[PDB]
């Protein structure tokens, strides 16, 4: 678990503006993992005597250094029950000539289903009975990872769409505040296709609130540097 | 006001002269009431006649009495191992030395050694 | 606190003594004197904590003078009242009220309290003994410190004048 | 004297602000002790500009 | 045993004295003081020996400051109850009961036993005084022993961070 | 929370640095945020024995540095529960010839509707139904920050023209005095339109008040600087 | 400050009389109590008979103990390079002595070397 201590944006920070510094922070992660942030507003939100923080933080993710993908990723339909097939070859637009060994990580595997993977190229998803929903399932082409997406419907019409999961997320409801301690607690999800060496940047906007319901904002900025073995 | 005199922290760094090997910073305990002395000037004074004096060059000294540690040799307090101390005050001050040698070393009996450091320059930090 | 350099009576019976032992409920009865009435202190219930000043005196050093740095030695006491508690074994077997009693919890977890407050203001105190002493079912546990100081001159005050424009005749 | 110049009050410019006080007993990460020091690169030889006056006796 | 530098008083009892003379069926009793009651410590069957502190003490330095050796002197007395036994010949005769009483082997075998325990576990008692006195039948042999340690702070707990860390600036 | 005494003038016996003649506080400010200020007057209306200060303040925001920006604010209307659309193109006239990123920063999006931004400089606001005011959003075309503002009605006739906030302001009234203690609190809010390294200065004019209610003006200056993290 | 009988500045610049190569001004530290020592008068007196006295032509001398500097070789102290010194005392008077020239090298350990200096002329600066 990570754990930050803000900017109080009084004055000695950064002796002012003399020195600057405010370099952002650092967060190391790794493909797969999901972790847990905490930032202590107290230094910046007990001078400001009033109700503490509000629950309207603001997250954004934009990539400084993000070496695109070579396998692409794929999405496909099946109804309840009925056993889905698909390929694997044509999500791996090779420049060179080279083989193509293809591999299923038992780590990242389904979560209600089976798959066979075929000798070149196939895979066979049997999907747990009694089941609709979502699955998803990360191949490993030439050591390339991707996501190959699944939606099972309730046989009736058809599931809308996935957005496709990012490397780098913030999920979308699993942050919280303490206004009596002042911290913001929130997780941080790092996908098992991110390359080792990329580089995103996360900004945060946290909003506190006088005694009399107005508002103060402050912007505080982290770099999450994606390597490989911790 | 002016808090009791006294030490509160005493911490010893360790450098073998020979391998360059490094102990420490290790802790250590008063094993009396006394106090450590203390010499910053660089510079001792000679009474001339008629009120002058010859400002010739000197080193800074300290005089500081420690138990041993049961995990550092006694060598290293006898003047085998250069040292760099550190002591703290209750009223605040604290005393640095760095590159330390522990010059003319006076038999001990193996708990309760007093270490005559010489060094370059002592530095205080006068409290607050 | 008032007094940087020093911790007055209640001072140490409500900062060191409480936060010790929870078996005394808060019970840290600052007394002017440890004899000055057995007859009323012997009221409060089992257990609980005596701390009363014994002599007051010097330390070397006393003339008072302005500048001469007063030195100062506050004698106190801190008397432990703990019932005692036999130890009954069914096949008609117990333990007298003359056993012996383990103080040295009492001591080590006293100076522990102490050795934290003295590392979180710099004040140190001097042991100088230890009694024990029983009476019927309660165990008199009898502690004698002694704490040096110096007192501070405190009228500290502002200065007669200010000083600039003099005066000169060289007749 | 090598790496720069005189301080002129060295207890201003140093100075090791430090956050542990913040950082609770419910989590081990340590180490924010930034460091801000002042810069006066050592003094220098210029412009010595002279100004010689001839004459005679 | 606790305290590895030291002995509490019922481990002296049991260690020291216990395993020493037999003929008291282990009837060392430790007790708070060796004159607090004179009606009860009277009454266990002969013979026994009692163990009390007589008065904590330190041995010079003992300022309370987180670093200077707290050094510490408890003064304890062991008081042996013996049985005095006169002597009869037959022809009529009798000792009296102020006879002199052979002490001497009590201090013998009491040394030894300490001596062991010292060289066992290396932890050793200073000797003040010797006082003999008689009552009735009984004779009290009273020893005064004195023992020297350094008191260990126990706090000993983890420390506040780890450190870790850095980052510079040189501004203006 | 910044927190400044004030100079008391009581001898103006005030030591000058000797070389520093700069009177002005200096206030580090990051674009976006809003921080709160403290000011206390005690040193300078403590022996004015009376009845402390008076919230009868005044302030001002004189520029120093400008950098006039590059991108254009706009303004926009429409009626209530109908579905607004807007461009983005004509609002940065460029000098040179690159192409044109627009952005909507998801940190400073709309407050009570969407915007869906279109492929080429062209953008639709949905405001939430039931809902009559204004609404502002923040754009960055080609990394340069300007603001949107759209006012809707509430079908009748039409709503006034708000004055497009500037890069440094103080609202309106979110300032107070206590006369108990003589500390006087403001906000200082920073548009995302402001622009990294420039200095702006605020000067505030304070009143403060005998004991048979005369005035006593006290004037104090700060240079704002503008600081980023990015 | 005035009454202060003692150097403060010792500055020797290294010249070698084969490669023409320059080293300095490097600055010095005394290695004790003793201070360089000076004679400017270039022209030794002899006593002769009935207040006369015989003038002749000498050098001016220079005797100035320094400890070797760990970068300049000691074979540019034992008189095998040209020497230009500066000195300064405490009251002000600083002497300069210009292509001196060191005569008659004396044994050393490596750590402290005693230079006789020989040179045409030395001149002083007399503090105001």
């Amino acid at each position: 678990m990570y754990f930050f201590s803000v900017d109080p944006r009084n004055g000695a920070s950064k002796s002012g503006d003399v020195c600057g510094s405010c370099c952002c922070e650092s967060i190391s992660a790794r493909p797969g993992e999901v972790n847990g942030v905490m930032v202590s507003y107290a230094a910046w939100s007990a001078p400001l005597r009033g109700h503490g923080l509000t629950n309207k933080t603001t997250f954004e993710i934009d990539g400084v250094s993000v070496t695109p993908p070579k396998v692409s990723n794929a999405f496909g339909r099946t109804k309840v029950g009925v056993v889905f097939e698909g390929t694997l070859s044509d999500l791996f637009p090779n420049p060179e000539g080279e083989q193509v060994e293809y591999e299923i990580s038992e780590l990242n595997g389904p979560s209600n289903g089976v798959v066979e993977l075929g000798a070149n190229g196939a895979f066979t998803y049997t999907p747990g009975a009694l089941f609709t929903g979502v699955d998803r399932f990360w191949f490993s082409i030439n050591g390339n990872i991707g996501e190959y997406v699944i939606s099972v419907d309730p046989t009736t019409s058809e599931l809308p769409q996935p957005p496709f999961t990012t490397p780098v997320y913030v999920p979308a409801a699993r942050r919280s505040v303490d206004p009596r301690t002042h911290v913001l607690k929130f997780v941080l999800g790092v996908s098992p296709a991110a390359i080792p060496g990329d580089v995103y940047r996360l900004t945060v906007r946290q909003v506190a609130i006088d005694c009399d319901g107005n508002e103060f904002v402050h912007i505080s900025c982290y770099d999450i540097s994606i390597g490989s073995c911790g | 006001c002016n808090k009791q005199n006294g030490v509160k922290n005493i911490l010893i760094t360790f450098t073998d002269c020979d391998t360059q090997e490094v102990i420490g910073p290790i802790s250590h305990e008063q094993p009396d009431d006394t106090l450590p002395t203390y010499k910053n000037c660089a510079w001792t004074n000679t009474a001339l006649t008629n009120g002058y004096v010859q400002r010739s060059a000197s080193n800074a000294t300290m005089t500081l009495p420690v138990v041993r540690d049961l995990r550092v040799p006694l060598a290293f307090y006898q003047g085998c191992a250069q040292v760099d101390v550190q002591v703290e005050k209750f009223d605040g001050t604290v005393m640095t030395l760095t590159e330390g040698a522990v010059v003319e070393p006076e038999e001990s009996d193996g708990r309760s050694v007093t270490m005559n450091i010489v060094a370059s320059e002592i530095d205080e930090l006068l409290p607050p | 606190l008032t007094y940087g350099n020093r911790v007055t009576l209640p001072e140490f019976a409500k900062y060191i003594v409480a936060p010790a032992f929870h078996e005394i409920e808060g019970r840290a009865i600052p007394v002017t004197g440890v004899d000055d009435d057995a007859s009323g202190t012997q009221a409060t219930k089992l257990p609980f904590v005596l701390v009363g000043l014994r002599q007051g005196d010097t330390s070397g050093p006393a003339t008072i003078a302005g500048n001469s740095t007063i030195n100062l030695r506050d004698d106190f006491i801190v008397e432990f009242n703990m019932k005692k508690e036999r130890y009954r074994d069914r096949k008609g077997g117990e333990t007298p009220f003359f056993s012996y009693y383990d103080y040295e919890s009492i001591r080590d977890r006293l100076f522990n309290s102490m050795i934290e407050f003295s590392g979180e203001h710099g004040i140190t105190f001097e042991f100088v003994s230890l009694d024990i002493s029983t009476e019927g079912d309660v165990v008199y546990i009898e502690f004698r410190f002694r704490q040096n100081y110096e007192w501070c001159e405190t009228v500290r005050e502002a200065d007669t004048t200010i000083e600039a424009g003099r005066f000169s005749i060289n007749l | 004297g090598t790496l720069f110049s005189e301080f002129d009050n060295i207890n201003e410019d140093i100075q090791l602000l430090t956050d542990f006080e913040v950082q609770p007993k419910c989590v081990g990460q340590p180490g924010i002790f930034h460091l801000n020091m002042r810069y006066r690169p050592p003094v220098r030889g210029a412009r010595i500009n002279v100004n010689m006056a001839p004459a005679l006796f």
